[PDB]
Order: C-alpha cells, then structure tokens, then sequence
C-alpha cells in the first residue's frame, strides 16, 4: 500500500522542484503520478518539455524532470514543467527524486512488517531529516555510516528499525579443518575460543570446527574472519600442530 | 496370387463399449450415419476377396436380416456371405477350432479382427507377403503397423512397445502398459533369446494397432495343436517368438500413412474426425457406397446430403456433416459435430465437438459439449452436458437436467446410473 | 535342493516389481521384510512394503535378481553346523545377525 | 586471406547481377577474427526463422558483445585498425548473406558514433558510456516503436474477424499473439506457406503454442479459401524512395488476389527501414540463394528421397533459379502502420529527411 504526501504540506508551492514517473504520454502532455510531492497525479504540458527525437526518450517508466509552475490550493490542480529547469538544475531535481524514492522504499517494508499506517510513519520521520538535514535519504545514509540523526526523536518501533538496517546491509559461514598433531592441544583450543569469540561457534565433529561470523554491513565480516584465522594459526605454531583453512 | 477367402471376427468386443451392445449387435451400429460393416466390406473388396465369412453369436438374427437386405446378397457380387453360427460366448481360440472343424481354409486366408477402415493399397502388401513366403518354408502370418503422431499420450488401452528389425521387419517383443493412465508400471522388458542373431535392435513405442492379418494354412492347425492360446496378440505372438515351433518367421509391415482400428470411444471419435477431414485418401462419403446415400461435398470440410434443410443466420465453425431429412432452426452455433439422418433440431442451440446419431430430437435452448447421443434417444429443453457423456438406446432425457463429466447412461431396458425411462437420474425414476 | 520357487515376474522395469514374493516367503518359511533388506544390502535401492507386492526403485532383470535369490537361498536358509528350519530375525549393532531357534547360534547376515 | 571462386550449378541466362554463390565449410582464414561474427554468418547462411526484423537486433547484440570484449592496443589508438576489422566483418557478411537496409542503417549509426568521440579518452570510461547509449537507442527506435505499432493495431481491429496471414515477421506474430491472449475477440487466423523458407509453418507452430483456431493453406490454394473472410496482413522488409513495397517472396500475388476479391491489404513497417536507394523492379538488386533449397520433395525439410530429380551440373541446358526478395506494386496496399500511427505508402521518404 502506497499513499499520502512526502513533506509536511499536501500541495507544492511556486518554484519548488518535483519529478514524475511517466506511465503514458502524448495527448496534451502527461497527466502522470509524482514521487516527490504525493502519489496523486499532476499535469505537464507538451510546450515546456522540448528543449533542443522527443516521443522516444520518455514513454514508460523512465525518470523525467518537473518544476511546479502554478498551484490551485483549493481542489487539486498542479502545473509542471521540464524546460524551465534551471540548467544543470535537472540533475539536482533527478537526485532529489531518487532520494524521495529511496525514502518511500524505506517506509514501505516497515509499514508491511508492523502492520501500521505509512502516513503516520512519514510524519514521524520527516522533521529532523527532511527539514534540518536537507533530504531524508542522505540523512539515512549518514545514520547508517554513524548514528546521529535518529537520536533526535524517540522511536516507537525498534524491530522495524532493525529490519531496515538489515535491508540496508548477517551470519557468514566459515569452516576450519582442524588437523592438529600437537603435544598440548585442548588448552590451545580453549585459548583460541577465548580470543575468537570476544562469534557463534558450534561443534558437530571432532576435527571440524563450525563458526558463523556476524557482520554489521556484510563487507565487515571479511576482516573478522581473517583475524580469527590468523589467531588460530598463531595458536598451534608454538605447540607443534597444524590447522588447515579452506 | 488370385482367389482369396475372408473371415471377419465380428461380435467379439462387446461390453468393451460399456453403455451400449446389449439389444443390438456391435458392428451394425453406424460410424457416420451408416453401418460400420459396410466400410469393412469395402476394404475387403479393395484388398481382393472371393468369399465372405462372418462370425455371429450375439443377436445373430438381426445380422442375418441385414445381410439379406445388403447389396452383396444379390448374384452380381464376386463374394457371397455365409455366416458361422456358434454357441454363446467364446474366445478366438475356440472360434478358430470351430472353423477348423468345418474346414474351408485354403492357402493364404484373410483374418480381420474387429472393424478397420484405411486408405493404403493392399495389392503391394499381398505381393510382399508372397515374396517373403517364397523365401523360407516356415512362414506364418502378417501384422499391420503404422507410424503414430510423434509422441504417444492419448493411448492407454493398447500402447504396445514394438522392438523391431529393419532388415527383415520382424517383431522381437510385445508388452502392454497402463503407464500414462496409472503411475504403477512405467516399464520396459527385453528377452535375450534373439539378441545374438538380429544385432540391429530398434526399440519403439509409437505404433498404432490395426489388427488385420494375412494368414497361411498353418495357423488354424497351430491353434488346434496348442489349445492354451485363447488370444491372438498377447500370448500367441510371444509364444511364436519364444520358439514354440522352432525356426519360424512372422511379419510386421511398416507404413507412413494412416491406419487405426476401432477400439474405444474417444478413439472412435478421433477416427470419425479423421474421416470427416481429408486423412483417408479415397474414403469420402460423397462418392456414395450404399447406393441409397446422396451425400455431396461443400466448402470448409462440410458434408451435406440431399433433402437437408438448414435455416438462415446460423454461424458454423469447422468440419460438419448433416444426414438426409433434417430440419434445423435459427440461432445455432455448430462446431466439429456430426448430425444424424432425419434429426429435428430446435432453436438457439450451442454445439461444440459433439456427436449425434440417427433420428434424434434436440430440445430448445440446450448446450452439448464433446458428448455422444445414440439412435432414437431424445434431448429435452435445457440440457447441459460435459465432455465424454455416452447416452444409450432410446433414453428419454425430458425437461431440465444437468449432467457432469464422464457420466455413462444405460442402453437396455443395470449397474451404471441413469436409465432408459423418463428423466435421467436427478430424481429417482426407472425400473 | 528343490525348495526354490519359480519367480512369476515380468522383467518390465524402471521400478522392480515382485508380485510373487509372498509365495516365496510362505514356501521357504521367512518374513518378507528380511528378503527386502537383503536386496537393499546387495544393491542401492529404495522402496516400501505393500500387502504381497513390492515397489522397489530400479530396472533389475529376471536373471541377476534370480542369482541374488539363489544366493539368499544358499546361505540364509542354510546353517553350517546343523541344517535347521526354524530361523528368526534379530537386529544385532548396525549390521544384521540372525539367530536359530533350535540351538542359538549367531550367523553372518551379510556374506 | 579467405576463399574465392568455385560455384555450384548453372549460372543461367537471365537475372545475373547480385551474388548467389563462398564459405560453407571453413578452410584457411586470417588469424585475428573474433569467432562470434563467423558463427553469426554461419547461422544467417543456413537460417529458416529470421525475417527482416530480428536480424538487425541480432547484429546490434553482436556488436555490443564485440565492444564489451574489445581491448585497446598499447601502441596504436582506439581507432586505427578497428575500421579495417569492421570492413573485413562487412566483407564476410556479404560473402555469407547480402546486407539489408536495416543493417546498412546500423552500420551508418556505428560510423557516426565513431566520428562523435575522437581518440583521446581512456578505455574503460568510453565504452561504458557507448554500450549504454547504444542500448538506450535500441530501446527507443525498435522495441518501443513495435509496442506503439501493436497498440495502434489494437484500436484498429473491430468485431468479428477472419484474417489471412503470411511470413516470419516477428511483429505480426506478436500482434496475432496479442489478439489471442489479451484482447479475447473472435479472431480466426489462416496461414500461407512458401517454398524457400518455412515461415508459414513456424507461424502455425507459434499459434498452436498459444491455442488459436488455425486454417493452413499455400500459394496455389487461394481460389477456394475465400468461399466471410475479410482482413489481409503482410510483413514488409523496407520501403524505398519511390513508395513501392520491397519485401519478401509470396506477398505481391496475395495482395493482388485481395484487391481482386474486394477487400484491401494492410502492411506493417518500422520508422528506420526507409531507404534512399531508388529501384522499381526485382532485377536491380535481389537476394539470390543456392538451388539447394528447391531439392526436397514436399512434406518436411529433412527427408531426403531418391525420386526423380537430384542433378544440376550434369544436366545439359537446365536453369533452376528462385528469388527471395520481391517488389510489390504501390497502389495495392492501402494501410501502413509506422511510428507516426497511421499513413499512406505514397509518402515514401517523409521520415527519411526527418531522420
């Protein structure tokens, strides 16, 4: 389910920038859905669309530029433009649209998960992210890198947040074929255990040691596994045995 | 080469057609508004027959009457009909024994099991049989085989797997399977008695049954000798293969063209469809064989007899045949269905892939789909039928009835539901 | 030994079907499951017991199966010390070892 | 270096201007050729499925693949021997099977692209953008155009239809399929087959794979098939500067027949197939093939019968020749479905100057 506005206000203003995902074109212009300011459809004209082949580029699905000309803040009629774009402004507009889309994606999985309204979620998100920081996707990115933006307002859901984090991003399988020929071995094994965990280690067979490495954002798990391997290697070199790593 | 007698195995596959064959004989029933025996007779004539022998037991009087009425009874015929009358219910071994007891068998006699209609010329086949016979002294009988429709899927009753040689055209193994119908035995068997003599082994399944046999004078004697063989395909051929009498040869003729025998209901329908189309090269109804027939050809595979009346504004599909003396109303949608002789069709009736026999009344506002109606059985107002619903003799389906898929209706006035009397079983009425 | 029963089976394969096996079980005085187990041990097969008839996976012939049967009749019925009729099933740890009711001796139930 | 001379069968007296010979089985070539081009050539030479539309797409795909595989030498620039390579490829193609109008257009486009970016940019940045651009172009002028055509057709089709069709034109197959599936109308499809390529048969097979009511006919059987039947559709290869229909084999006769029996013909074409080359007959430039196609005695392609005929070189004064591409009359087709929705065939080069 997808509904309601992205920002605080329902209808846009003068000069502010938007974008359409065009379903059908060529009659008057395009009366298609927006993804920057509400899912309710607005209209572009076939006059301020051509700048410099014209019927082939847009068509279906592709991202196309919009700027709000005239607003009827009474019943619901929105005027949009492509040619007016402030030069390179097109690129900026596109970026903004992309950000909006990403934000929408973010607040869709959580809506389906906790079975709670999307509009409310949007309201709860778009205040220290969409107003203070700039756009919300960038804020989210910042949070993922180092958490600072989410701390402003208290979250009603933590499981949802966790899910979101997971989506943004995890156990990685690791098998170490331990084939030691050492004098004292059990102690060495214990020592290894005492360093590698400080993650989830399980034993099925005597020579085989099964370990699953926890990853923060998938790519970080390579650094830990390698470290563990190194530690293991260190462990048995002093005593007099060997550990084979696949 | 000349002077050959014919023996036709009739009234053998009764109760196989589960609803019908109880009051009237099996072979007397019309294929396309005309009896099935006639086609067989024609085929025999084409082949080269000098005397006709028919085996009758179940409702023989009617058969005799038919023979009397038939064209071959008059002195102009090269072949005369003399029927074999035997005690009720016996296998093909017993029949053979009986024949032997009588003693008319001379040279290369023709034995045909069931009723078969095919387009392939027989003289060449006969010649081949003769030449092969001339090769070695101990040669037995000929079997007919034709290439199937690429992959087998509609064949469950008799999907015989033929392991064959290319050099001699001789059968190695015969086996029946219920594999596509019931997943219990998806299976293949090969015997090692003829491995180090043939060498050229070709394993095949896609071959259709014809059951037309050209047999030497040895066969009845063989039958007399070994009384254990009741059947002619399952036990006999296998026995021959496994050296019952040492050093003997059998034939399996291969033809690219169409040749299928009558066996079940769906198969029968398919055969009828083929006949309607231009599958058989010379076998067309418009030529008129029975002399009383007045069939004529029309565009888009449509057959019309003389005195056929059809009302204006009725959209027809593909492949339709109408018998003589018909009166059809308005607003009918007819698709791939045969209408019998002197049938009275009402108004606003949708038909698809169905079959209608001789003298049947179809009631107003009815839908018929892939189902068969037998002779003198009438359909009333608002009857909705599904795929493969066989209706028996003189069954009076009155006002308002609905029957589901594969519902069989009895013919004789026993074990199966729906009876010959007023209304088919939705409210209990009958004997 | 005339105790060997005729195997009334069609070599029609892909799945080995033995419908006559009940008779074999009866005549030789043996539980049907043991024979199945032996067959399994002999060749990598998988199936289920059905009341009289077997559904065993594999295309196996009417001569190698016959050979197997002949072997079974040569060592599982026969006891080396004294040829006795009464033999019973025992699961003794993973490999099978049957016991004779007349004396009480452990025989190799695999070779 | 390649292979030259040695041609099978008689050269004939009439219709001698275009190549009809050549490599069927490869023996000794230059040790620098990318094998994908060779494989494509091998396919095209012995193809039975393709018909004007997909060939160009295939070529484009091949080119893209080549670009992906392309590595710039350390000494010379990105375009120094590349042009030579391209020329060689073209020569190979011509030797195998003569270049179409669409193919020519594609070549021109490629040339333009080559001119656009001058040798100064690095390897991994240039071709990254090139391949994407080409993909975009493909998306634009081909698939989208086809979709548009389909949609135009959709509105143009009325109630109760009986249609006679011909060719292995992909667009027509798409159209018919669409009719069968998403429109759910009363559509009847009648198929016409030709001797050089089994296109009709393929069409029939495709129809069967969907589940359509199909009548199957030939070029000879036409006098009885009409005796209810209305629409006639054909597949075009290219429209010239004159306006005449320069298409495949058995179309023109069908069109004539349609004209005779009241109801006119409708033909479909793309907004890139248009040519500046001027010709008004089949004698000018024609796709001529080896007489090996007219050897099999009916039924199927792989049968091989020792019947009556099986000699060409040994026979004294015998000319067995067949043509693949034909020039149909201008006035006979009335409907043309292009990129600009609807229009007449007499427009000829209205899109050519528009580019």
């Amino acid at each position: 389910t997808s509904h309601c506005r992205f920002y605080e206000n329902k209808y846009p203003e003068i000069d502010d920038i938007v974008m359409v995902n065009v379903q059908q074109i060529a009659e008057m212009g395009a009366y298609v859905k927006l993804l920057e300011y509400d899912n309710i459809e607005g209209m572009i004209l076939l006059s301020e669309l051509s700048r410099r082949s014209i019927q082939k580029l847009i068509r279906v699905g592709k991202n196309d530029v919009a700027v709000v000309l005239r607003v009827d803040k009474e019943k619901g009629y929105i005027d949009l433009s492509k040619r007016r774009v402030s030069s390179e402004d097109i690129i900026k507009c596109e970026e903004k649209y992309q950000k909006s889309k990403t934000v929408h994606s973010i607040l869709r999985y959580c809506a389906e998960k906790f079975q709670i309204p999307l509009e409310e979620l949007y309201k709860t998100i778009a205040w220290p992210l969409s107003r203070k920081f700039g756009h919300a996707y960038e804020a989210f990115k910042l949070s993922i890198i180092d958490e600072t933006v989410w701390e402003g307002i208290e979250p009603p859901s933590k499981d949802v947040l966790d899910e979101l984090k997971n989506y943004i991003s995890v156990k990685i399988r690791a098998d170490v074929e331990v084939s030691c020929f050492s004098y004292e071995g059990i102690d060495a094994i214990k020592d290894a255990l005492k360093s590698a965990e400080d993650v989830k280690v399980k034993l099925v067979a005597a020579p085989l040691y099964v370990l699953t490495t926890q990853a923060l954002d998938k790519q970080k798990g390579i650094e830990q596994l390698e470290s563990a391997i190194e530690k293991i290697t260190e462990v048995i070199t002093k005593y007099g045995g060997v550990c084979n790593i696949t | 080469e000349d002077r050959l007698q014919a023996v036709v195995l009739t009234d053998s596959y009764e109760t196989r057609f589960m609803p019908l064959t109880a009051v009237k004989p099996r072979c007397l029933l019309p294929l396309a508004n005309v009896p099935l025996i006639e086609y067989t007779l024609e085929f025999l004539a084409k082949a080269g027959v000098h005397e006709v022998f028919l085996i009758c037991s179940s409702h023989a009087n009617q058969i005799n009457d038919y023979i009397e009425n038939s064209k071959w009874n008059l002195p102009w015929s090269p072949f005369k009909i003399t029927t074999i009358m035997s005690p009720e219910a016996r296998c093909t071994g017993d029949v053979m024994r009986d024949l032997d007891n009588r003693g008319i068998i001379t040279g290369d006699f023709i034995l045909v099991s069931g009723d078969v209609l095919t387009n392939i010329d027989f003289s060449k086949m006969l010649e081949f049989h003769k030449k092969m016979h001339l090769q070695d002294k101990d040669h037995i009988s000929t079997m007919c085989l034709s290439k199937a429709s690429t992959y087998p899927k509609t064949r469950t009753i008799e999907p015989a797997a033929f392991v064959l040689d290319k050099s001699t055209s001789r059968c190695i193994y015969y086996q029946d399977l219920p594999l596509p119908s019931s997943r219990e035995k998806t299976s293949i068997q090969i015997d090692p008695e003829l491995l180090d003599n043939v060498d050229e082994f070709v394993i095949r399944n896609d071959l259709i049954d014809c059951r037309i046999d050209i047999c030497t004078s040895h066969v009845p004697l063989i039958f007399q000798e070994n009384f254990d063989y009741q059947s002619l395909r399952t036990d006999f051929v296998k026995g021959v293969i496994s050296s019952d009498i040492l050093g003997k040869h059998i034939y399996a003729y291969l033809t690219d063209e169409y040749a299928v025998r009558v066996e079940s209901w769906q198969t029968y329908d398919t055969i009828s469809q083929d006949f309607l189309g231009r599958w058989c090269y010379p076998l067309v109804l418009d030529s008129n064989i029975q002399d009383d027939q007045t069939y004529s050809y029309e565009s888009r595979h449509i057959y019309k007899e003389k005195d056929v009346v059809l009302a204006q504004s009725c959209k027809i599909g593909k492949c339709t045949a109408i018998g003589s003396g018909t009166k059809i109303g308005e607003g009918t949608k007819i698709e791939n269905s045969v209408i019998g002789r002197n049938c009275q069709i009402g108004e606003n009736i949708r038909i698809k892939n169905s079959f209608i026999w001789d003298d049947c009344i179809i009631g107003n506002n009815s839908i018929i789909d892939h189902s068969l109606i037998a002779s003198n059985a009438t359909l009333g107002s608002n009857v909705r039928l599904n795929d493969g619903c066989i209706i028996g003799f003189n069954v009076k389906i009155d006002d308002n009835m609905d029957l589901d898929r594969n519902t069989k209706i009895s013919a004789s006035p026993q074990d199966l539901d729906d009876q010959t009397l007023a209304v088919s079983i939705v409210g209990d009425k009958g004997v | 030994k005339f105790r060997i029963p005729p195997p009334v089976c069609l070599r029609d394969g892909k799945k080995t079907i033995f419908s006559n096996i009940q008779d074999i079980a009866e005549k030789l005085h043996r539980s049907p499951e043991h024979l199945i187990q032996y067959l399994f041990a002999e060749l990598g097969t998988s199936g289920s017991v059905d009341g009289k008839r077997l559904v065993i996976k594999g295309k196996f012939q009417s001569k190698q199966m016959e050979n197997v049967l002949r072997r079974y009749i040569l060592e599982y019925v026969t006891c080396k010390t004294c040829k006795s009729i009464n033999t019973e099933l025992k699961r003794e740890n993973r490999l099978f070892f049957m016991v004779c009711k007349s004396c009480g001796s452990t025989r190799s139930v695999s070779s | 270096p390649g292979i030259s001379s040695v041609i099978p069968t008689v050269l004939e007296q009439s219709f001698d201007n275009s190549s009809l010979i050549s490599v069927k089985e490869l023996l000794l070539n230059k040790d620098l050729i990318h094998p994908s081009i060779l494989l494509l050539t091998s396919h095209l030479a012995h193809y039975k499925i393709v018909g004007s539309i997909p060939r160009c797409i295939a070529m484009l795909e091949v080119f893209q693949i080549v670009i992906k595989d392309y590595q710039t030498p350390k000494g010379t620039t990105l375009s120094r021997n590349l042009t030579s390579y391209l020329s060689h490829q073209i020569d190979l193609l011509k030797k195998a099977r003569p270049l179409s109008v669409t193919m020519g257009n594609a070549i021109r486009w490629l040339k333009q692209e080559i001119s656009l970016i001058d040798p100064s940019t690095p390897d991994k940045a240039a071709k990254k953008d090139l391949c994407e651009k080409i993909g975009q172009f493909a998306k634009e002028k081909i698939e989208l155009a086809d979709q548009l055509i389909i949609d135009n057709a959709s509105t143009q089709i009325e109630e109760s239809t009986t249609i006679v069709t011909y060719g292995s034109s992909k667009v027509l197959t798409e159209l018919l399929l669409h009719n069968a599936i998403s429109l759910k109308k009363n559509i009847k499809v009648i198929v016409v087959d030709s001797r050089p390529l089994f296109e009709g048969r393929k069409m029939a097979e495709t129809l069967r794979n969907a589940g359509v009511n199909v009548m199957y006919a030939l070029i000879t059987s036409l006098d009885t098939i009409f005796n209810d039947v209305d629409y006639v559709f054909l597949g075009a290869h290219s429209i010239l500067s004159n306006g005449f229909l320069y298409s495949r084999a058995g179309t023109a006769m069908l069109a004539m027949s349609a004209k005779r029996r009241n109801i006119p013909v409708l033909v479909c074409c793309e907004s890139l197939k248009f040519s500046q080359r001027v010709q008004l007959d089949s004698v000018t430039f024609n796709e001529l093939a080896d007489p090996n196609d007219l050897v099999n005695i009916d039924y199927e392609n792989p049968v091989e019968r020792r019947g009556n005929k099986g000699a060409l070189l040994n026979q004294f004064i015998k000319e067995r020749k067949f043509e693949k591409k034909k020039l149909a009359m201008e006035n006979k087709p009335k409907g043309n479905k292009i990129g600009g929705k609807k229009g007449s065939e007499g427009e000829s080069k209205d899109a050519s100057n528009e580019e």
